[PDB]
RNA sequence: AGAGGUGAAAUUCUUGGAUUUAUUGAAGACUAACUACUGCGAAAGCAUUUGCCAAGGACGUUUUCAUUAAUCAAGAACGACCAUAAACUAUGCCGACUAGGGAUCGGGUGGUGUUUUUUUAAUGACCCACUCGGCACCUUACGAGAACUGGGGGGAGUAUGGUCGCAAGGCUGAAACUUAAAGGAA
């Protein structure tokens, strides 16, 4: 009875992203990332900034007609930190509490596999 | 400077909707927004390139699936539903570090294999060595010449499971995991061996489009 | 709600006599918080599973590296420090910066100190618990911490000393004051 | 409509649409997790698969040659364009030398249980004893162990009528001129 799409949450350090597209992964339903929902430039990586950028992501999701999110939070990765930063708990908690059904929480953070360093 | 305004672009989106061939049990796994079908780039052009990754444990129903995310292709579309076929399949990544532990050696293989089309898949495959029941020293690692033997049977093996099957065959092939059962079975006089996956199907080149067949993977 | 995540790890072998008798302690922690887990010693694994009563989404990704902590053999009471929201894991990478294995000792050894000083040292100076331990470096704690050790670290397993680090975190911690 | 990045900023990219997302393609580098006090190499060093080329090691041997051997001064091999780090807290009693102990890697012999399996050719895994040889680790017993170079001799201090230097004055202006304007100080 729901209808499914899906976060694309990027938590890395110093900002974080909160960007739902469709099950395709290719249209964009509401992309604000969190330094623009709070501005003094070293306050963006902030859960409250996470939880501002999800919450009127999610208003669009509900406007669109997303009841339900499936949620894939990713790191910076690479050859760096592959920890999801401040903002991943923050954006899936503000996620899930302005309405949206959570489903399929998943990792997919770059894990480099013989990266490229030296 | 000056940027530009804002006109509302969900209006002229359409939400077709997306149908799983027979392959699977149940088969409308979600819906896709797309710009209107407009003269002079119509919407049934703008897709069909497109892949949606989707779990099994939905595809299937039960949720001992609950890795091996699917992808499926759309190819046809026709009454606002979606036809998608076969494009691959991947484990989660926490499902393969769920599996590496140290103390035992990981065996991989892959080989590149045409099915009974023009498909070709490079076919992946992963398996750990396991330690036996009574077995008191720690280790149980392979004495590489078991490796060689090992890589060399699931070679032989998965591409004698492919060449034999069609995608429809193949996929029908790796719902219930039998192939893993397969290697187990050729491969228990070498070494134990726990949980033998396949991990990674790779679509590389596709045959042509054969819409019949398509539909008739369908219904 | 959720609807189901189950995460897991596997430990080893010489874990489970340890892990036998925190194990009350994790299902208090977790069940706090509504998630299950399970400890299943005829593989060496340890999962944690979301429930029905699972209000907190991303509780379960803590719960991931709480069991992944107590794989990686942190001890207990600074492993479930990890459920509380100002703190995070990571694990710095150490072993693909250098060639021989001689320099490569001599650089981590570097890392631990003169009888733990130097790690100690930086565990004060980030407010950071860390564990160097084979051929990487885990740390818990706050992010600005766990940004301070990872350049600490990768500055280390180059060739600059971290007693520089050090001293430079004395003065910059006199000098946010 | 921001994104980098920072302790904060900044340089920088950005409505010619950055960052994020999806599909695709290329280029260079690397070979994560498995990765160990483990394996190999004379050392420096060596981790994707598969094939070829030669090589090396231990083991097995009721095979062959018959002293061909060990040691190191010398010498030989390895080690006009884009620019880079190295060491930095460390350790122990030495050799001609006795037994060992637990583990581990490679080979071999025996034992007789489970994984295996069968009339296509072989090739196993584990357990237990014995054994040979390795990188290590924990103990043991007993021995003269002597006949890319350049240097004064301890540690911690203390004192100075010697030698060699630095170094104080005191409002500037402003001195031959008791002299402006502006300033310091109170």
């Amino acid at each position: 009875s729901q209808v499914f799409g899906v976060a694309r949450i990027y938590a890395s350090f110093n900002d974080t992203f909160v960007h739902v597209t469709d099950l395709s992964g290719k249209e964009t339903i509401a992309r604000v990332t969190g330094g623009m929902k709070v501005k003094a430039d070293r306050d963006e990586s902030s859960p409250y900034a996470a939880m501002l950028a999800a919450q009127d992501v999610a208003a669009k999701c509900k406007e669109v007609g997303i009841t339900a999110v499936h949620v894939k939070i990713r790191a910076t990765g690479g050859t760096r930190t592959k920890t999801p930063g401040p903002g991943g708990q923050a954006a899936l908690r503000a996620l899930a509490r302005s309405g949206l059904r959570i489903g399929r929480i998943e990792d997919v953070t770059p894990v480099p596999s013989d990266s490229t360093r030296k | 400077g000056q940027k530009k305004r804002v006109v509302d672009p969900f209006t002229r989106k359409e939400w077709f909707d997306i149908k799983a061939p027979s392959t699977f049990e149940n088969r409308n796994v979600g819906k896709t927004l797309v710009n209107k079908s407009t003269g002079l780039k119509s919407a049934s052009d703008a897709l069909k390139g497109r892949v949606v990754e989707v779990c099994l444990a939905d595809l299937q129903g039960s949720e001992d699936h609950s890795f091996r995310k699917i992808k499926l292709r759309v190819d046809e579309v026709q009454g606002k539903n979606l036809l998608t076929n076969f494009h691959g399949m991947d484990f989660t990544t926490d499902k393969l570090r769920s599996m590496v532990r140290k103390w035992q050696t990981l065996i991989e293989a892959n080989v590149t294999v045409k099915t009974s089309d023009d498909y070709v898949l490079r076919i992946f495959a992963i398996a750990f060595t396991r330690k036996q029941a009574n077995q008191v020293k720690r280790h149980s690692y392979a004495q590489s010449s078991h490796i060689r033997a090992i890589r060399k049977v699931i070679s032989e093996i998965l591409t004698k499971e492919v060449q034999g099957s069609t995608l429809a065959q193949l996929t029908s092939k790796l719902i219930p995991e039998v192939i893993n059962k397969e290697i187990e079975n050729a491969t228990k006089d070498i070494f134990p061996l726990q949980n033998i996956h396949v991990r990674k199907v790779k679509l590389l080149k596709q045959p042509k489009f054969d819409v019949g067949a398509l539909m008739a993977l369908h219904g | 709600f959720a609807e189901e995540s189950s995460f897991m790890t596997l430990f080893p072998k010489y874990r489970e006599s340890y892990l036998k008798t925190i194990w009350n302690d994790v299902t208090r922690a977790l069940d706090k918080h509504n998630i299950a887990c399970v400890l299943d010693l005829v593989e060496g694994s340890m999962t944690v599973k979301t429930t029905r009563k699972t209000y907190d989404p991303a509780i379960i990704l803590k719960a991931r590296d709480l069991i992944k902590l107590l794989a990686r053999s942190v001890p207990f009471p600074q492993a479930v420090k990890i459920l509380q929201d100002d703190m995070a894991c990571d694990v710095i990478k150490i072993g693909n910066f250098v060639t021989n294995k001689e320099r490569f000792v001599k650089r981590r050894q570097r890392l631990v100190g003169p009888n733990g000083n130097t790690l100690k040292a930086l565990e004060l100076l980030t407010k950071c618990y860390i564990l160097v331990q084979g051929n990487t470096v885990s740390a818990m704690g706050p992010f600005k911490g766990l940004k301070e050790v990872r350049r600490v670290v990768e500055d280390c397993m180059k060739n600059i000393h971290p007693i520089y680090h050090i001293k430079e975190l004395m003065i910059k911690r006199e000098l946010a004051k």
